[PDB]
């Protein structure tokens, strides 16, 4: 029906709503700079990085976003979901006309790639200008953009995380599929068939439906001076929760400038914050 | 206890003094672009109480109460001097605004230098420790509401202090939602607004061996620390804290004893 | 009804109960020693300290009650309890007078103090005559009254205690304060309110009427003689729990004769003796 | 169903011998005031023997059945050691009385000078062993108190050496209209005021190692001590625990093993 | 009849089961040995050592029951309890042909313990030639019967465990012992009687009914050549159980040629324990 | 998911490929006396694709169903082979048969150096790395059969891998004629004696540090051993584990997060 509508369209298609404006935007900016990147390349790493300070570009680019620092501040986890939705769409639209060239020279109704399914792409933005440390780094800064400048000390192997959970009901007898955030496993509750309602709650992990992306955590310090012996004093350390091709970017002792949205971690005087990382720029 | 018109006088005597004493203060806070952070306006006790003595009284006998009238009464002095201030996108008011009281009328009955015992348990008094334990900063959801499916019933759970920093538990099923009452609300999850989160740090403090008042071992006090005054202090230096003596006990149990430990919340907290 | 009759006595004011002639006699006893003990500072304190040998004095106290020692090893804190009734009733008949006679002077309907509360006083008495050494204390010394020179080795900070919990019922709607013994919370069950009678049971310690007083656990080791190697080994530890003014009083390191009615250890190895400290008297 | 002739026989023929041996040392033990110790009476077991066949194979057989009774012919004796003496307020009557059997016959049938195997529950034997380890004094309970309002409850539970010291309650009352409650709980209950709180000190002894009857490593015995026994023992010296040997269980879950260990409840540790 | 099979159960001894005519094949076997074996040093020890070299006889041995080696692996329980039933039964009929010969003399026939109760004496097999090393033992060799060539390293101290737990059913009134195997108290269930069938269920151990033997822990490492530096690498190593008159005789340091039942260890992903049957020291 | 006639012409091709190649190693395996025992028939994965391209892609898509299909050609190769035997008491018949799958063909996408990421759960590959730690040979109580209320319940529990061996549930209760049936006794839990195991093993597989692919430090694959593949691994030694990704999730709870770990059921180990 719509573009990315079985993913990225949450809620349908409206020209009153917000979300559609800033999507425009960032696929107009993608498909400006599509010659550049490489598609295959993308497709591999499943992820897109585009320097910031060419996202705060004069003229159109910020016209149809009037405060692009703000929004991705307010709502990094909704303007980072619109970017990957511009990207994806972008990608989507360069295979169609890619697929009708191709179908106009080889002049064959059968053509490479017949599906033309596009795999998820989490659009991802590096050189953040604004960044704060570990003393400005604070509970207020909670579900906020950040931008740090910081030593990796400790790095995790690489484990899973079940980004999406499968569930089967024995009433309805049906897998359902259920968007899980960092885990924490989510009941469906509610169900296609209003009289079942879903109401047992099995996990299925046989499912294929059931998708897994792996999860890697590295603690930064931000770099102290040793200037003065009052400096250099233990700095403070902040999680950092990476996922998809992130994983392994970061390697032990190298300072590396983690941009991302910052979430609190239920686990862990409750809470303390941890960096969900969306991109991570290595020092070289 | 309270009343509503009290409240109202103190309140009102309060905005008075802080807009005629920190005005510049008050318009240099409203100056940071961040509304989100908190802002410290470090109103002095003995020029306060001077002013008026009711309100002093008052301060002394029910600090926790007192406070977040001073909080209401930082709010609107803060309408008052952003309506007089001329540039709008420069000046942004504040939310999150927190009173900070300094300078207490130095007195060995009002203020206790040595670390409170039971008999201080609200009262507002100058503990005089040295730092030994700076635990990090571990952020607390003070309010872990679950925000009904029917409109304006805005069913709010908050975290207490007393209850060892314990969120509330909707056990009871009075209110309609009933069972859903006892399910999690993933606010925290959807989005940062619908979570209140502002930070919570634990520094223990000991009395000072250099006072003749500490006895043969130092006594530790344990200090909670909120909003700015978290990370305003480091281990191994001299600390004055002023706050509000409060006593927090785990869940408690039927063979259990009573497991209770003095915190004081820091109203202030300045480095000697 | 005698004043301060309720926190002492849970159980009513009446005259044929036997506590009553106890109480008589303190009062006159304390009535002929009132002139050296100090008013003011016995309110400060919270206490008064009365020898044992002014208790073993003949005549009139003898006569009035047989054997006081017996007494105060049966029924340690009925005694105890039945001087902190006299010394208080004494304190407030001594201050009855001094009002009136104030009041005759200067003819002030509402006088000074109208409610003229005076604080409960946990009377303590000193230099227990009968000495009974910690390794002397066996299992039936619970529940009797025994002195103990022992020198403390650990001193606990000063911890907060709950003497008394007051309970709100949301069925009744009001806030009911039950006597509390060294925590564990007794159900206040019956209330004022008949049909309500409470069902609910949430603590509410924001609550004026709940109470604290200070906790301060020593523990105590009896002095061994050093003539041989094998000799001074160590006794016992038994631990000791002060409470009000006797929190603090004891230092490390030195003798103290802790004179207090003992009780077991339930909190928990599993069972010890703990001596609920009454009075301690230090080296110097 | 024991029969009450043999249990009166044993009595009366056990408190007839320790009146004509052990009259002094009643008188002693009345005679002291104080209840602070536990008074033992210690009857020899060799005469005891010889003077009654039928005592000796009955306590043999079930020592934990006979001391009992044996307690209860001190009582007896205590009357009359009480009614023979002139003064009474010189010598008051004590309630714990407990009858202490020492000098066994030196039989390896009678006296199992090894540590005992599951051979041997339920028999009294001596276990001349080194303790090495020596618990803290401990109060306990003789029971948790089951208060019922309802009357005549004639109910008693005590605290059972083979249940770990856990209070047994049944699941079915005596009286025909039960329990009010299935399960009773009071501060009276809890308290151990109602009950005969007693000394409780558990010590391991092991083998002598110059003894034959010692293996590689030497095999330890636990060994509760109760009542006047408690801190007779110390820590590095030989110890001939004269005791009935028990099984104590801990609580019983489905999966797990059935665990028990070998225990001795001493009748007197006497110290070589 | 036979004591403690109709009287406990209704049901009888089954002669079409071949497990009874294991039971004459072996009685049989003790029959013609139970000249060399002492009646009341058995008793004293309270189980006998039979040897599997001898029992492994042809002829006659054989000829009773075809693969005893089969068998033994197979159900080592079943043919060991049929071992234990026969020996027992021969014990129990050579002092009913003495007391048969004392009535003779004395010409009373009532006679000093007639109910004449015997303890149930447990056969034990030594010398058993298939021998399975450590690294052999496998998953396979569960609920098969091993020897196995290996030293002692830790000897646990003494520590009952209850073969026997009475249970006493508050609605019945009636206490009953239910068979316990290795600890994990099986609940009764069901009882005599039948309404009440046993709907309480309460474990007690004052009760006579209840016995206890011995169990004592040892965990056994297989020798290992000197011969090259790679020998000498950490042993695999089995739990085993010693219960009944088996506790004592195991002592660290020595090596032991544990022949015994092989069974999980549900406690600590299960790991084989061998429930010892005999344990044979070096010497 | 593979269809039945996918199944059977995989497996029929599979058993034709066994009897032309490895015959003789079928042969040696019905020669064995130990019928329980596992054993293991080395099948070669790069002459098996040529052989059938099918077969290829679908063991590369979906390892964890065409093993089973694999195992059942093994039994009816052995069937084949036993009738071809003359011997009958030396050929015994192995219900314990478990194909081996060696030498996959060089290719950078099926086989990979590397220790797996979560991309590669459901693959087959090669994934060489040098044993740290080697677990104890802990065997698994893979099936235990339950009989409940409900007449012939013989439900079948199989310790599922993805489950971190906790046996499986039905999704859709079978048991809705009573609780009885709802809830789970286990069979080997009262009685050591019936049971059956597979044992079970763990070793973890540290990647090479001098290939070029590996990070900083290297990573560490936990390898899951199941039937004879145990005792075929030491620590400290170059091991190549051909075998089947997935993950095992430990039992979920509401506030925590998922926790998982890759793990790998090895098909082949092989000592470099």
């Amino acid at each position: 029906p719509y573009k990315g509508w079985k993913l990225y369209f949450s809620e349908a298609y409206a020209d009153k709503s917000p979300f559609v404006q800033k999507t425009q935007a960032f696929e107009k900016f993608f498909m400006q700079r599509i010659e550049l990147y490489d598609k295959d390349e993308i497709e591999r790493k499943g992820s897109i990085l585009v320097d910031y300070k060419e996202l705060i570009e004069d003229r159109e680019l910020t016209k149809s976003i009037p405060n692009i620092s703000t929004e991705l501040r307010d709502m990094p986890q909704k303007i980072l979901q619109c970017m990957g939705l511009a990207i994806h769409q972008v990608l989507t639209k360069d295979l169609e006309r890619h697929a009708a060239e191709l179908q106009v020279q080889e002049g064959l109704p059968l053509d490479g790639e017949p599906i033309i399914n596009v795999p998820l792409i989490h659009a991802r933005l590096y050189n953040y200008e604004p960044l704060t440390q570990l003393k400005n780094v604070r509970a207020n800064c909670y579900g906020k953009y950040i931008a740090l400048r910081g030593t990796v000390v400790r790095v995790s192997n690489i484990k899973p995380l079940c980004t999406k959970l499968a569930f089967v009901c024995g009433t309805c007898g049906d897998v359902q599929s259920v968007p899980l955030p960092d885990g924490k496993y989510t009941l469906p509750t509610k169900c296609l068939v209003p009289e079942c309602r879903g109401r047992s709650f099995t996990p299925d992990r046989s499912s294929p439906l059931t998708a897994t992306v792996d999860w890697q955590s590295v603690k930064v310090q931000e770099l102290m001076s040793d200037d003065q012996r009052e400096a250099g004093r233990i700095p403070r350390t902040i999680e950092c929760e990476l996922v998809q091709d992130l994983v392994d970017s970061c390697v032990p002792g190298d300072v590396v400038t983690i941009t991302g949205v910052v979430k609190v971690s239920s686990t862990e005087c409750v809470f303390l914050l941890y960096i969900e990382a969306n991109s991570v720029s290595n020092s070289k | 206890a309270l009343r509503a018109d009290q409240v109202s006088l103190i309140g009102q005597v309060f905005e008075s003094y802080l807009l005629q004493h920190h005005r510049d203060d008050i318009l240099g806070i409203l100056r940071q672009g961040d509304d989100e952070a908190h802002y410290p306006v470090l109103v002095d006790a003995l020029t306060l109480f001077e002013t008026n003595m009711e309100i002093g009284e008052y301060f002394n006998a029910f600090p926790s109460q007192v406070l977040p009238i001073f909080d209401g009464a930082l709010r609107r002095a803060a309408m008052a001097v952003l309506q007089a201030a001329t540039p709008s996108p420069e000046l942004r008011m504040k939310p999150n605004l927190h009173a900070r009281i300094s300078g207490l009328p130095i007195c060995p009955e009002l203020t206790r230098e040595h670390i409170p015992k039971t008999r201080d348990v609200g009262h507002f008094l100058s503990v005089t420790g040295t730092v030994i334990r700076t635990s990090l900063v571990k952020v607390l959801e003070f309010e872990r509401s679950y925000i009904c499916n029917k409109c304006k019933h805005v069913f709010v759970a908050k975290a207490d202090f007393e209850q060892y920093y314990a969120f509330c538990r909707p056990s009871a099923c009075l209110n309609e939602e009933g069972c859903n009452s006892t399910k999690f609300t993933c606010l925290s999850g959807t989005s940062s607004s619908p979570s209140s989160c502002r930070d919570y740090q634990e520094i223990k403090i000991q009395e000072q061996v250099q006072r003749l008042s500490v006895g043969s071992i130092p006594r530790c006090m344990v200090v909670v620390l909120e909003d700015d005054l978290v990370d305003s202090c480091k281990s191994g230096d001299d600390i004055t804290v002023y706050g509000v003596v409060m006593q927090r006990w785990k869940p408690f149990h039927q063979d259990a004893r009573c497991d209770l430990e003095l915190v004081l919340k820091a109203n202030y907290v300045k480095v000697n």
